[PDB]
C-alpha cells in the first residue's frame, strides 16, 4: 500500500517536474528515484484483474533507466519519459482497480489483490518515497496505532432516516402530538408537533425531545443551528405507523421556546447549548440531544385566536422546528461527503465491470445501509478502498 | 558493470564517489559508497576541549 | 501558457522558499531555476495592455543573477530577491489579465495577448518548471488529446430556468395538472401537481416525468435524491403561459410513489435508481430523467377526506416533489462551482476595466447565457482564460 | 510565528518524507534541515501552560543529530527519527495551545506565550523553513503591510439576525406592511409583505428594500440569487416589536417583481444586477442592497380573485421574497467558513481546559458576538490565533 502510494507519487511528480526545457537541478532528485523504482520493477511479472468484467491483463516490466546527462531535458527525454510514465500508469491503474473491488470479513486491512500482496514485499520497500496525502498519511498512522483525524465537509454521517413519532394518537387522527424528523446526509430537521396547541398540557408548555445517535464519534464541528425547520412546515398527509390508514398535517409554526442542544459522549454532556442559533461548535460527541418545547402564546390578536380553540375541532396545528446541519466536521474513522469523490469512485469501478455481491459490502454499495450497520470490518475494508480510490484519483483524474 | 570511463571534469562540485553512489545499480557497493561520501568527524566537547 | 504558469510557480516558491535564515539547501534547488529564469528573460520587452480601460505598460529585464553563495540566507539576500520577485509578480500579473480580458471565435485556446505570444516561443522555453496544479495539469493533458477531468464541489451545470408545465389546463385554471421545476446551480426542484389528485385518473395513478439534458457529460458525481421539494410546497400565484393572467396554486404534499431516477449516456440506461432516496451515485450520464407518480391514497381519514371531493372545487391540490443536488462530479470541460474563484476573477478583471462584449462570451460575463449555449469555442476560452485565472490566483491572492 | 511554522513544516514533512526503505536522496535537503533544527533547539529550555487547567509542562532540548550516511534509510534511522519527531510534536502541540489560549487587548498580533516570546529570537531565526501555507504566507504579507486575500467557502460574514420590520403596523395586526429577514452564515433570506397586495398603493406596487452592511469589505464573490425565500413562506405566529402580544403571518407568494440587487462599497455603486436570478458576481462591496417591489396582479382568475377583497379582512397575506447566497468570497481580514475548522479548534482548546473570559474575545467564543462588534484589535487577535491553529492542525490532526 506504501508502495503503491510510492508509484502513484512518482509518476504524478514525473508527469508534472518532467517537461520539456526545465532544468536538470529541478528534476534532479526525482529521476533518482525513478530510476530506483526502474531498477526494482524489473524482472518482475504482474497479473491483475479476474473478476466480474475486470479483464486480465499481464504486466512484464523490461526498461531502461533515464539519462541523468543533460543540462536542460530536451524533447527526446520526455518523450521517452512519457513512454516508461504510459504504461506504469496503466499498470497502477489497473492495481487500483484491482484492489478497490475485493474485500474480505477476515482482515480487510490487508491486500487482498495477488498483485498489491506481490507488491506488499521488501523487494519492493525501496520504491518507498514520501507519504504527504491525507489518507496515506493517517493509513501510516493508523498501522502504528495512533490518532488520526478526517477532516470533512459535510460529511455523510447521518443514514436516511425520515420518520415520525405519535406520542398521543388516536384512529381518527384529529388530536395528535409528537415529533417527526428528516436525517439525511449531515442535515438534522426536527419538528415537535401539538394539534391543541398545549391547551390541556400544565402550564401550556409541551416538551418535545430528540436524540440522535452517531455511529462515529465526530471531533470539532461546526454545526448551523437554525429554528424553524422548512421541510416539516407545509400541509401533508401521512401514512400511518402500520400503513393502513393517511391523516392529516396543517401546520401553523411557533419559534421554539426554550431549545436546549446537548452533545453527548458516552451518556455526558460535552457541549450544551441553551436558545442559542446561529454557528455553534461541538468538540467531541458521538451523540445529539434536541430539547425543545411548545409554548401556547399567552398573548394573542384576534387573528391568532380563531385559530386555536379549546374544542375538538383543530384546523391549525401548532408546529415547532429545528435544523442542524454539520458544516465540517473531524472524524477518526472515513466518511463521505460532499467534497471528495472516493465513494463515487469506489460505486463507478463497481458497477462499471459488474461485480457480485461480496460478503461486506451492501448490495449496489448502498451508502444508508453501510452507515446504517458500520461495523469495523467494513470500517476497514471502506477505508483501505477509500485510500486505493485516493491514489487511482492521484493518478487518473 | 560494464559502464563508460566517466569522463571526469575537474572542478565538479561532486567527487567521484558522490556520483557512483547514483549511477551504480547494486546495492552493497554503492552502500558502501555512501558511507565513504558523506563520513565525516563528530565535533565532540568532553572535558572542556 | 506552460511558462506563464512556470514563472509564477517559481515567484511563489521563491516567496515561500527564499525566507530570512534558512538554509541554503532548503533552496539550492530553486535559486538555480531562478537564475535560469532571470537568465533567459533578460534583454526583453514587452508590452502589456491596450484594451478597455487596461493601461499599456512597458517591461524591460535588466536584473543581475542570484550567485552569491551562502550557507543560511541572510537579509541582504532576502531584500534583493524581495524586489526582483515584486518586479516578475507585477509584470505576470500583467500578463494574465491581459490574456483573460482577450478572446477568439476563430482559435480560443491559442494565446491572444502580445506578451503570451512572445512567451511562446523556444527562447523563453527553458523557464518551464514544475505543472503540478490542477489547471495546468489538463491544460497539458488535453494539449496531448488525452482524458482529462476537474473535479468540481457543486457545480453550476444547469442554467436558471424556473418555469412550469400544464398537461391539462383550461382558462378557468381550476383543475391543472402538470410539472413545476427550478434548474439552478447544482440544484433540480421539481414538483408535479393534480388538482384532482387523480380521482379520474386509471388506477388513482397520474405518471409524471421530468427530462433535464445536460450541456457536458458528468462523471461520477455524487447525488443527494431527497424527496418533497421544499420551494413548491406553499401557496403561491403564479403567471400563465403567455403572461395574460394569473392561477392560484394551493398545495397539499403527498409523498412521492414510485420514484425512478435514470441516469441516460446518448439515451442509454446507465444507472437507475428505484425508490431509493439519500446519497445516490451517477457514474457517467448526461441526461436526468425523474419519473415519479401521484396515487391517490385509498384509505383517508374523515380530516383528509375532506380535502379531496369528487366535484370542481378543489381548494387543495396534490403536489409530488422530488430535490435533487450534485454535491460533486468530474467533468471533462471547465465549470464554475461554490469552491472555486476562477469565473469571479475572470469577471472581476472583465468589470473592472471596462471591458468591451467580444464575439464568444456574454455581455457582462452572464453564466445562465454561457452555459445555456456551450459551444466548443467558447469552451475553449472558457478553458483558457480559466486557466490563466488560476495562475493569477496563484500569484495575486 | 514564523519558526513555529517552520518546525511544524519540518515536522511534517519528516513524518512523511523519512520512511523505511525511502532512497537518501529524497531526502538530503530535509535532514540538513532538520539538523539545523536540533542544533539550534538544543541548550534551551521551555515552559508552557499556566493558564485554566492548561498544565505546565517544562521543556529540555537534548538530542543528538541523524545520520547523513545511509543509501537507503533503514529501520534504525526511522524509529530514532520517530523518537525525536514525537517529542518536537509534543513541545509544539503544548506551544501552540499555550498560544491559542492567551490574548492582549494591547498588541493582539505580538505573540502572548512565553515560549513563543523566547522563539521570537534570532538565535531561532536559522530554525525558519518555507512558509508556503495560506495562513502563514497572509502572515508575512501582512507583517510587511501587503494586500492579502482569503478564500472562503460560504463565509460567515453575516451575524445571527432573525427580525422584522413593519412600516405598517396597528394594534389589531389585521393589515400589515413591512420586511422580514434572516441573516445567518452566509445567507440572506429576506421577505417584504403586504396584508393588502398594494390594493391602496399606488399604481398598485409597494416598494421594498432591504440593506445589509458587512463588516469586512468582501472582494470577488459568487452569489447564488435566487427569488422566492422559503422560510418566510408558510403561515406562523410572531411576536410584537416590545413582545406584548403576537400577530399571525398567512402568506400567499407572489414573485419578486423589480428585483435591484445592488453592491456598494463606501455608498458607491459598483455592481448592480436588475430581475437577473442565478449565480451573479459581486466584485468589491461590503454592503448588500435589495429592492424589490410587490406589484397587485392585473388579472386574476377566479380562483385568485377571492383571495384579495378591497375590503379589511385578508385571510391570504400577499408575500414577496428573495434569497442570496455568498458561496465563496476573498476576504482581506480571517473568518469562518464552511470549509476550515480552525474556528472549532480554537473553541475546542479554549472549552477543554476551562479558561476564564479575558478581555477581548467574547464569553464561550460567540461568533455572533465576534463578528456583530468585529474590532481592530479583535480582528488582529483572531488572526494570530488562527494562524497558530492552523499550524497545530498541520501537526495534530
Ligand atoms: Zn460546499
Amino acid at each position: 500500500m506504501d508502495v503503491l502510494y510510492s508509484l502513484s507519487k512518482t509518476l504524478k511528480d514525473a508527469r508534472d517536474k518532467i517537461v520539456e526545457g526545465t532544468l536538470y537541478s529541478n528534476v534532479s532528485d526525482l529521476i533518482q528515484q525513478f530510476n530506483q523504482m526502474i531498477i526494482t520493477m524489473n524482472g518482475n511479472e504482474f497479473q491483475t484483474g479476474g473478476i466480474g468484467n475486470l479483464p486480465i491483463r499481464n504486466w512484464n516490466f523490461n526498461f531502461g533507466l533515464l539519462g541523468t546527462t543533460l543540462l536542460n531535458l530536451d524533447a527526446n527525454y520526455v518523450e521517452t519519459a512519457r513512454n516508461t510514465i504510459d504504461y506504469f500508469v496503466d499498470f497502477v491503474d489497473n492495481v487500483c482497480m484491482d484492489e478497490m473491488v475485493r474485500e474480505s470479513q477476515r482482515n480487510g486491512i490487508a491486500p487482498q489483490s495477488d498483485s498489491l500482496r506481490k507488491l506488499s514485499a521488501i523487494k519492493f520497500k525501496r520504491i518507498n518515497f514520501d507519504n504527504s496525502s491525507e489518507y496515506i498519511e493517517n493509513w501510516n498512522l493508523q498501522n502504528r496505532r495512533q490518532r488520526t483525524g478526517f477532516t470533512f465537509h459535510k460529511p455523510n454521517i447521518f443514514p436516511y432516516s425520515a420518520s415520525f413519532t405519535l406520542n398521543r394518537s388516536q384512529p381518527a387522527h384529529d388530536n395528535l402530538m409528537g415529533t417527526m424528523w428528516l436525517n439525511a446526509g449531515s442535515e438534522i430537521q426536527v419538528a415537535g408537533f401539538d394539534y391543541s396547541c398545549a391547551i390541556n398540557a400544565p402550564a401550556n408548555i409541551q416538551q418535545f425531545e430528540h436524540i440522535v445517535p452517531l455511529r462515529r464519534v465526530l471531533t470539532t464541528a461546526t454545526i448551523t443551528l437554525l429554528p424553524d425547520a422548512e421541510r416539516f412546515s407545509f400541509p401533508r398527509v401521512i401514512n400511518s405507523a402500520d400503513g393502513a390508514t393517511t391523516w392529516f398535517f396543517n401546520p401553523v409554526i411557533l419559534r421554539p421556546n426554550n431549545v436546549e442542544v446537548e452533545f453527548l459522549l458516552n451518556g455526558q454532556i460535552i457541549n450544551t447549548y441553551q436558545a442559542r442559533f446561529g454557528t455553534i461548535v461541538a468538540r467531541n460527541f458521538d451523540t445529539i440531544r434536541l430539547s425543545f418545547q411548545l409554548m401556547r402564546p399567552p398573548n394573542m390578536t384576534p387573528a391568532v385566536a380563531v385559530l386555536f380553540p379549546n374544542a375538538q375541532p383543530f384546523e391549525h396545528h401548532a408546529t415547532v422546528g429545528l435544523t442542524l446541519r454539520i458544516e465540517s466536521a473531524v472524524c477518526e474513522s472515513v466518511l463521505a461527503d460532499a467534497s471528495e469523490t472516493l465513494l463515487a469512485n469506489v460505486t463507478s469501478v463497481r458497477q462499471e465491470y459488474a461485480i457480485p455481491v461480496g460478503p461486506v459490502f451492501p448490495p449496489g454499495m448502498n451508502w444508508t445501509d453501510l452507515i446504517t450497520n458500520y461495523s469495523p470490518s467494513r470500517e476497514d475494508n471502506l477505508q483501505r478502498v477509500f485510500t486505493v480510490a485516493s491514489i487511482r484519483s492521484m493518478l487518473i483524474k | 558493470f560494464g559502464m563508460q570511463r566517466m569522463h571526469y571534469r575537474n572542478g565538479d562540485p561532486q567527487t567521484p564517489f558522490q556520483i557512483a553512489e547514483q549511477q551504480i545499480q547494486n546495492f552493497q557497493v554503492a552502500n558502501w559508497l555512501h558511507f565513504v561520501n558523506y563520513n565525516q568527524f563528530r565535533q565532540v566537547v568532553i572535558d572542556g576541549v
